[PDB]
């Protein structure tokens, strides 16, 4: 089999 | 309890009487409780109706409902907060009056939301501990509704925390009929509804409907009765002199049931009634023969002790029937398992996949008591060409296999193979596999024809007469598929030509065998 | 060793003791002034079931070590890359910071592989040839074994397939103790039996008349778990019978608890609860002979003469370990229910049949796979017998071509002539109805012996057969008899039971008729 490729990323903020 | 205005769960809410407010119905003095329910099943199945009136039948206060997820915010800190000004009413209650508290409930909709990341954990936790913690409570409930109960969090659901779990189905028919009889009732009342309509019949006819889908078909009725006094193109109009006498007539529920609403579920498709298409015509004794050797055949599998497994296979050139009357054999058999195993439904298929699907079938068959198989165009199942020749070594080896393995003790089996070209079979070996062989002949004198056309009716008297002239004198050899194909074929020109086309085309197809 | 609950391999203990753990125990001067390592690990093999995690746990527990780590092989895997990596160096990190912090004064860890040969495969030497998961087994070879020490760990792998490890994983220095646990004998059997049993004597619920040493006479073929669920399954029944008694009659109490005690418990439980993995199975002859076997003539009893002596041959005999026998004749002769017959009368603790009624749809290679499988279960006992039937439809033959399967003919060409580990013995019987076939294939001398499994020839033979079976009456057995003295028949008795049977089914005046007509329409000669 092949390795699962690589992926990208999303990103949450919060305040505080 | 069809007065809360839902039917078809009176068992349910049975259930809910009992394992709920048993205790707290029970005298106190003997006592001397349950804080979780989780009511989850398909959209549109009354849930909210339900929570509505749990919280209704008690004297209790008014209760606390969250619209999904509100409690996230921002900022850090408050979402756990938002929880803790639920209880704060409970705690003082609990604090002060002690046992002699009032209820509490507490409605959770969509509870998937915010139960399953520092936001969602720390809810999660704080709910938690807030439900089951160092101080415990014991007047507080809490219920819950779901779609999809496989994405809730196992933690909630162990014992103290979320006890009693229920699930809602679709009704069945008499629930369906409680449910139009709800919905019907107060049209019922005012009689404005036509005198021809019967519910049972509306009822038997919805199957796999839900309430909603109930409620809208009868919305639609409503909506088809009531645009007969409206007027559009110009302007929009009431009519008022005809609207004032408004009836739902049956008509109007029949055009709702077939375009406004749908079932939303699959269909079956049936196909064995395809095999035979024209019936079976008795032009000769062999028909007869074969139809009694089929009839000792399905006596024989029935009533042996010894001998569970019993095969066959029909005999006959081309175009001679031999498909219509195994279906025939098959039907009269009156055997609770029967199946029909055809090439046309495996069209570009490798040989392991026509493997799987006949191990399959044969699978199925095995587990009933006493079962019928027939297998059909054998050659084309392990294809097969002349040339070379080729074909299939696999799905051949299987069928030897699979034509001499007895089903589980107790079992019968009967299996129908019908072929064209039996000299390739017994050069395969697999000729000795099967018990028994039976014959299908074509129409080999003219008498037979001429009755075979006077059953069909296709030809009047006159010209009858002239084709008994020619064909009664002399030996033919014709299929009867091929035959009616000719009929039609002759049947195009114009009636001067037809019978001599007809005999045209029967003097092309002349042979001996 | 039968103080800690392992009964029946005091001498695989005894000698892992003393090639793995005696610079344990060994006081802390002497052992630093020689300056020597410790064994780091150890390899355990054998048949499912046999007391493997057992041990393992109870070594574990010796040695006053900490909490194993247990690891199942096939659970490690990931689909994502460096996600199986990660998953086998999470194991090391507590004592690689033990040893950090504490030097040599730390404590012990132990890490336990189950189905260690599931991520240990031998590597790929060519090029664009590499395996999917030669990374794992890299990443395990540097961690066992690297440029930084570990002094303070112990790892035990277990495995059934100890053939497919890679070998730098067995070297002196990675994993270099090795041992097998196999079936218990009668000894090992008491001493489970007697373990198992402490606390029913114990608590006064045995009998007087149980005998344990006769129940370890009658398992043969069992592994410790096959008796501890004897053992339940005993208990349950005899709860049961209890219970039947005391609802049934308003007995006293307390002949209810006295019937408590088991001795008919332990026989039914055998008979009808326990089926053993590596014994014989009573559920195959009633598929493979179903309507018994009636003696018609002679042949029969001199196939079965033929069978007991070469049975006694495979018995008795040192120089010969291994026998072979073919059993061949005409079609519908019966050749499946001889084999049997002889394989059930043989008495030996190990019996299997291999058929292709098992194998619809397999290729070449699943099948090969079966029948390997087979026969390694086969070895593992100390008298077996093996029925391979119908050897022409594993081959996949038929006459237009010829077409077969040549990779199925070459193992069991191979199969044919492999002995079994030093002092175990096997007998193995095929049935054919193809010998020319075979013979052009050069697969008949390969074979020991062969038998002739003839049809029936002569009218008397015919009619003692049909007095046996016992279907027609005196008239009707007077006129066959009349019409077939002539001893001029060819026939087989499974078609002359289902000639029998069609027969039988038109009216009773017309029965005699439809039989003779159908024995017409049979052949008459070879
Ligand atoms: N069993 C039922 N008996 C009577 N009315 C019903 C029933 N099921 C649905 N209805 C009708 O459907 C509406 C009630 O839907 P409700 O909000 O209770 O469904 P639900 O299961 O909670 O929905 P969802 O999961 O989609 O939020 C009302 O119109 C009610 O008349
Ligand atoms: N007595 C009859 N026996 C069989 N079929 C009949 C009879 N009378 C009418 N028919 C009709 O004739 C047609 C028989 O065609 P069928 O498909 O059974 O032929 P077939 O021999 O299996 O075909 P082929 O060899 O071309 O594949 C069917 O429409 C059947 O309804
Ligand atoms: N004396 C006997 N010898 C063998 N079989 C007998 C005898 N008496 C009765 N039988 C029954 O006859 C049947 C024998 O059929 P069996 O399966 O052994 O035949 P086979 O030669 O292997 O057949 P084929 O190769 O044609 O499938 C079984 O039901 C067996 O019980
Ligand atoms: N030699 C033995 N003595 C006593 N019990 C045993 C023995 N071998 C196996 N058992 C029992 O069998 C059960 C499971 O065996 P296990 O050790 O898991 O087999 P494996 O070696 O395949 O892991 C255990 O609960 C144990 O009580």
């Amino acid at each position: 089999m092949a390795e699962d490729a690589d992926m990208r990323n999303e990103l949450e903020e919060m305040q505080r | 309890f069809e007065k809360m205005g839902i039917g078809g769960l009176d068992k349910e809410f049975s259930d809910i009487f009992r394992r709920a407010f048993a205790s707290r119905v029970f005298p106190p003095e003997i006592v001397e409780h349950v804080k979780g329910i989780l009511l989850y099943g398909p959209p549109g199945c009354g849930k909210t109706l339900l929570a509505r009136q749990i919280g209704k039948m008690l004297n209790a206060r008014e209760p606390k409902v969250v619209n999904g997820p509100e409690i996230l915010n921002k900022y850090v800190g408050e979402s756990e907060a938002n929880i803790r000004k639920l209880f704060a009413d409970a705690e003082e209650e609990q604090r002060r009056l002690g046992a002699n508290s009032g209820l509490h409930i507490i409605i959770f909709d969509e509870i998937d939301a915010i139960c399953k990341t520092g936001v969602h954990d720390t809810v999660v936790n704080q709910l938690l501990s807030k439900i089951d913690g160092v101080e415990q409570l014991n007047n507080i409930l809490v219920i819950g509704m779901t779609n999809r109960p496989d994405l809730i969090d196992e933690a909630l659901l162990r014992p103290g925390r979320l006890e009693v779990k229920m699930e809602i189905g679709l009704p069945d028919e008499k629930g369906r009929l409680q449910i139009l009889h709800i919905h019907t009732a107060r049209m019922r009342g005012h009689q404005l509804l036509s005198a021809d309509v019967d519910i049972k019949e509306l009822a038997v006819e919805t199957k796999n409907f839900s309430g909603a889908e109930l409620e809208g078909l009868v919305r639609a009725a409503q909506s088809t009765a009531m645009n007969r006094h409206i007027k559009a193109s110009t302007k929009v109009e009431v009519d008022m002199e005809k609207a004032e006498s408004l009836q739902v007539t049956r008509g109007d529920f029949l055009a709702s049931l077939e375009n406004d609403i749908k079932p939303a579920f699959g269909t079956n498709q049936e196909d064995y009634a395809s095999y035979i298409m024209n019936g079976i015509i008795k032009w000769g004794d062999p028909v007869t023969r074969v139809l009694d050797d089929g009839e000792l055949l399905v006596q024989q599998t029935k009533n042996s002790d010894r001998t569970p497994l019993v095969s066959v296979l029909l005999e006959g050139p081309p175009h001679s029937g031999k498909t219509a009357l195994a279906a025939k054999i098959a039907e009269e058999s009156n055997f609770p398992f029967i199946k029909i195993c055809s090439p046309d439904k495996m069209i570009g298929f490798s040989e392991t996949a026509k493997c799987q699907a006949m191990k399959k079938i044969f699978d199925d068959a095995y587990k009933s008591q006493l079962s019928c198989v027939v297998v059909d165009d054998i050659e084309r199942l392990l294809d097969y060409v002349p040339i070379g020749p080729r074909f299939s070594n696999l799905v051949l080896q299987a069928l030897l296999v699979l034509l001499k393995k007895a089903p589980p003790q107790g079992r019968k089996l009967l299996i129908i193979g019908t072929t064209s070209r039996k000299d390739v079979l017994q050069e395969m070996e697999m000729l000795n596999a099967f018990s028994t062989t039976i014959h299908v002949p074509n129409i080999a004198t003219g008498e037979q024809l001429l009755e075979a056309l006077e059953l069909l009716g296709n030809f009047k008297d006159k010209e009858r007469t002239t084709i008994a002239q020619q064909v009664k004198g002399k030996k033919v050899w014709i299929g009867i598929k091929k035959l009616l194909m000719l009929i039609e074929m002759s049947l195009q020109m114009d009636p001067e030509y037809r019978v001599r086309k007809f005999l045209a085309l029967l003097r092309e197809e002349g042979a001996s065998p």
